[PDB]
């Protein structure tokens, strides 16, 4: 016999202060007892397990379905945290492609890996007697049993210090373990690279560990976590977007699913509207009537999702793209490509939730996140196309209040661009009227009033109802803009007023702060001081607008 | 050569922070320089049974091309048992000059206590996931822990015991893995100083905080006033009337009175212009009751200027200012906010250790995600401060240009 290598075993303990499973048998039938006695009776002529003897006061049920089946639940409560076996899920659009990719079957190597021997007391397990007229059969498992909490990232640990040797001295090929599959990829020759697959299958021989002589089931294309992957091209697995009547919740978290899923790949995927239909529900099976908005949106992804669309690989020795356009209502997309009409991968971005906003930011958003996502697939940021104009970013960031940054990108003249509605003089204005403006409400009955006093003799008082202080603050502003020609200063005392148009919004969820947003657009210049309230600032009326 | 045994705060588990994404290069670098430390004892591979974590992450320090390995040790930090301490030495602020010397190899010739190694462990992060990443943990004293000053302390008194006994004028500070010695030598004196501190160093950033000082609210002097001047004057009075009790605006509100043009001259009472000297000779004063209070933290606020400058503060209780300060240096970030911001960052955190040797909490003017995105790649210091971020503008910011 040639001496098989032994594999160093993991040190494993259980959570601290607490102590090994200790559950009671499910008594089981004299058919499924005598095949239990005959598989492990297997098992046991194999290695896997172990008799023992009753000072193992340790017990986990044992069941058949024959085959089988131990349930750790328990063992696995009280077993250590462990190293997680991946930190995510890799990306097609990140893998190089190959002109060879074999696929080797390292199952048989999975019970092959020797359990820690101070922590095998722990996997006791009883076979009950016919009748229970004798003492059941007593095991405890040598390797990692299937099911233990700890099985799968041990096993991986093993197989890659195994491997790491291998792949050392072959830096020509790649290796990458999943699961219970290892896959090699080469540019090789297709003889030389069946020759190191054979050289791998040796190495891996050494441990004990086998491959099957038997070619493998997998094979192109490569169906995996709802992907397909081809030896030239990727996409995802078919999207099919079924006829409905009517749609009922789980049907509209189905079809936002398979958007969102195929939104990787299928530029131009909308989610707002659907997902919008989702606010607030909670209720798996209520039906909810769909919206036109919805019917639209819909109709654009069945005329995207018409016909298949395939992703490339990467190409490190390429410049790495992305270019993103404007899709409205908080909506936007992107491609990440390196050559034209070549995508490696595409997406979508919706804004935050938020009481205002402008495109400057949510795409400013979007560049972190494309950003993020490309570091994390391909380990390096991308060059971006963006629709905005190289001076429209430049008054921006020059003029914004926060430190804001993007990396190297050009101006693609592709509408919608993002620009810049409106901008306030840093000076009051010489030759424009003066609007002293103020607004105040009554906590109880909820009337206020809102107006203006100008330098000219102008002045406005307007009466509310069902309003409040900050309301009848916006309200005076927006009187003032109202009023008055294309050029104005304005004076408030709003600190809220200020707060928000110093944000530089053009989007808002209240219809006031839009509507001064819309007078805002039509003036050629605005200048807006603010100063201290009920400081006896003559113009700034404070008894004005509480009468 | 001997272990002290070190452990964690009690009912505190070791940090389990996710390593955040790192381009290729980083990566690349961070694979060279494990792999040599890992020749050379400081680092060991680990299995999976060591389910804590740390970030860790890679940098290019001032005047060097060579890349550099920065362990983000803040949660580690806070939840390791606090050492014990030294007073401050309040004279380090007060010397002329102050140079900043990095002590960080020293200590990987000190082994760590055993059972506490697991509770280092770090993991360099593979492209698209392919792999769990390669998994370290230290033997030795890692830097950027707060364990390793503490431990090394009694070698380097002995160190720099001849050294002190030979310059009773050199004030010398320890923090983290810097070495702060300060004097009041002249630059060229002072540099060949350094040189025989870091020859004496070997065989076993000039700063100077004499040119810093506190910075007082200023009004504006004119001849001749417009409505928008005065609105101001009083808005910044009224805001500093918060921070000194008697400050009194009603003369000059009482100028306002009258719907007037933002833009008319009006010309000052002498009621004015005595209320206005009267809050000048005020401001002349320092605060009332500012003290420092080492139980408590300490907040930084920045704001943006525009044009390359920025202002700060620092303090503990609001209108308290315990340092106020103004950054404009130009050092090839002239494109870039974030990059200025970073370096603002350190600046008012190397400050803040020499003052009161901890580093405050920042209040940061910027988006979580761009920062949080853009900040390692010009963080050049071996220490790691706490931020927040403020989304609402400020009404102050004007007020301190
Ligand atoms: C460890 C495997 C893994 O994590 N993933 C995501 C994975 C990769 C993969 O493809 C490759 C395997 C080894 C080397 C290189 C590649 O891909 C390069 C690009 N490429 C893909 C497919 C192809 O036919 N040619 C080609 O050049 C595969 C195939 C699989 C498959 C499965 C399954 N079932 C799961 C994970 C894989």
């Amino acid at each position: 016999m040639v001496p098989i290598s032994p594999i160093e075993t993991v040190p494993v303990k259980l959570k601290p202060g607490m102590d090994g499973p200790k559950v009671k048998q499910w008594p089981l039938t004299e058919e499924k007892i005598k095949a239990l006695v005959e598989i492990c009776t297997e098992m046991e002529k194999e290695g896997k397990i172990s008799k023992i003897g009753p000072e193992n006061p340790y017990n986990t049920p044992v069941f058949a379905i024959w085959r089988k089946l131990v349930d750790f639940r328990e063992l696995n409560k009280r077993t250590q945290d462990f190293w997680e076996v991946q930190l995510g899920i890799p990306h097609p659009a990140g893998l190089k492609k190959k002109k060879s990719v074999t696929v080797l079957d390292v199952g048989d190597a999975y019970f092959s890996v020797p359990l820690d021997e101070d922590f095998r007391k722990y996997t006791a397990f009883t076979i009950p007697s016919i009748n229970n007229e004798t003492p059941g059969i007593r095991y405890q498992y040598n390797v990692l049993p299937q099911g233990w909490k700890g099985s799968p990232a041990i096993f991986q640990s093993s197989m890659t210090k195994i491997l790491e040797p291998f792949a050392a001295q072959n830096p020509d090929i790649v290796i990458c373990q999943y699961m219970d599959d290892l896959y090699v990829g080469s540019d090789l020759e297709i003889g030389q690279h069946r020759t190191k697959i054979e050289e791998l299958r040796q190495h891996l021989l050494r441990w004990g560990l086998t491959t099957p002589d038997k070619k493998h089931q997998k094979e192109p294309p490569f169906l995996w976590m709802g992907y397909e992957l081809h030896p030239d091209k990727w996409t995802v697995q078919p999207i099919v977007l079924p006829e409905k009547d009517s749609w009922t919740v789980n049907d509209i978290q189905k079809l936002v699913g398979k958007l969102n899923w195929a939104s990787q790949i299928y530029p131009g995927i909308k989610v707002r509207q659907l997902s919008k239909l989702l606010r607030g529900t909670k209720a798996l099976t209520e039906v909810i009537p769909l919206t036109e908005e919805a019917e639209l949106e819909l109709a654009e992804n069945r005329e995207i999702l018409k016909e298949p669309v395939h992703g490339v690989y990467y190409d490190p020795s390429k410049d790495l793209i992305a270019e993103i356009q404007k899709q409205g209502q908080g909506q936007w997309t992107y491609q990440i490509y390196q050559e034209p009409f070549k995508n490696l991968k595409t997406g979508k971005y919706a804004r935050m939730r938020g009481a205002h906003t402008n495109d400057v930011k949510q795409l400013t958003e979007a560049v972190q996140k494309i950003t993020t996502e490309s570091i994390v697939i391909w380990g390096k940021t991308p060059k971006f196309k963006l629709p905005i104009q190289k001076e429209t970013w430049e008054t921006w960031w020059t003029e914004y209040w926060q430190a804001t940054w993007i990396p190297e990108w050009e101006f693609v003249n592709t509408p919608p661009l993002v620009k810049l509605w409106y901008q306030l003089e840093k000076e009051p204005i010489v030759g424009a009227e003066t609007f002293y403006v103020d607004g105040a409400a009554n906590r109880e009955t909820k009337l206020g009033k809102a107006g203006y006093v100008t330098n000219k003799g102008r002045q406005k008082v307007v009466p509310l109802t069902n309003t409040t202080n900050q309301k009848t603050e916006l309200q005076a502003i927006y009187l003032a803009l109202q009023d008055s020609g294309l050029e104005v200063n304005i004076v408030t005392d709003s600190q809220y007023a200020l707060g928000i148009i110093q944000a530089q919004p053009d989007k808002s969820e209240s219809e006031l702060v839009n509507q001064i947003i819309e007078q805002l657009i039509k003036k050629e210049k605005v200048y807006l001081a603010w100063v201290p309230a009920h400081k006896g600032i003559g113009g700034n009326e404070q008894v004005d607008k509480l009468v | 050569i001997e272990t002290v045994p070190v452990k964690l705060k009690p009912g505190m588990d070791g940090p389990k922070v996710k390593q955040w994404p790192l381009t290729e290069e980083k990566i690349k670098a961070l694979v060279e320089i494990c792999t040599e430390m890992e020749k050379e004892g400081k680092i060991s591979k680990i299995g999976p049974e060591n389910p804590y974590n740390t970030p860790v992450f890679a940098i290019k320090k001032k005047d060097s091309t060579k890349w550099r390995k920065l362990v983000d040790f803040r949660e580690l930090n806070k939840r390791t048992q606090d050492f014990w301490g030294i007073p401050h030495p309040a004279g380090l602020k007060k010397k002329k000059s102050v140079t900043v010397l990095d002590v960080g190899d020293a200590y990987f010739s000190v082994p760590l206590d055993e059972d506490f190694r697991k509770y280092t462990a770090f993991t360099i992060p593979s492209i698209n996931n392919e792999t769990p990443g390669i998994r370290y943990q230290y033997n030795v004293l890692p830097q950027g822990w707060k364990g390793s000053p503490a431990i090394f302390q009694s070698s380097m008194t002995k160190i720099l015991e001849p050294f002190k006994k030979q310059n009773p004028d050199i004030v010398i500070y320890q923090y983290m893995d810097d070495l702060y010695v300060g004097s009041d030598l002249e630059i060229g004196q002072h540099r060949t100083k350094i040189e025989e501190l870091r020859q004496h160093l070997l065989r076993w950033y000039e700063l100077h905080p004499d040119k810093w000082t506190v910075q007082p609210i200023v009004l504006p002097e004119k001849d001749s006033w417009t409505v928008n001047d005065i609105q101001k004057l009083v808005g910044k009075l009224n805001w500093a009337s918060q921070i000194y009790p008697g400050i009194k605006v009603r003369q000059l509100s009482k100028l306002l009175r009258g719907t007037k043009a933002l833009t008319e001259v009006i010309p000052l009472t002498e009621e004015a212009e005595l209320e206005l000297a009267e809050n000048r000779e005020i401001l002349k004063e320092p605060v009332h009751g500012v003290y420092y209070d080492p139980s408590k933290d300490l907040i930084a606020e920045i704001q943006k200027q525009g044009q390359g400058q920025w202002t700060y503060q620092i303090y503990q209780e609001p209108f308290k200012n315990l340092k106020t300060g103004k950054y404009a240096r130009m050092r090839g970030a002239h494109t870039n906010d974030v990059k200025q911001l970073t370096e603002a960052v350190q600046k008012i955190t190397t400050e803040s250790i020499v003052i009161w040797g901890k580093t405050p909490k920042f209040k940061l003017p910027i988006q979580k995600e761009t920062w949080e995105t853009w900040w390692t790649e010009y963080w050049q210091a071996t220490w790691i401060p706490e931020w927040e971020f403020v989304n609402t503008p400020p009404l102050v910011k004007l007020w301190y240009q």
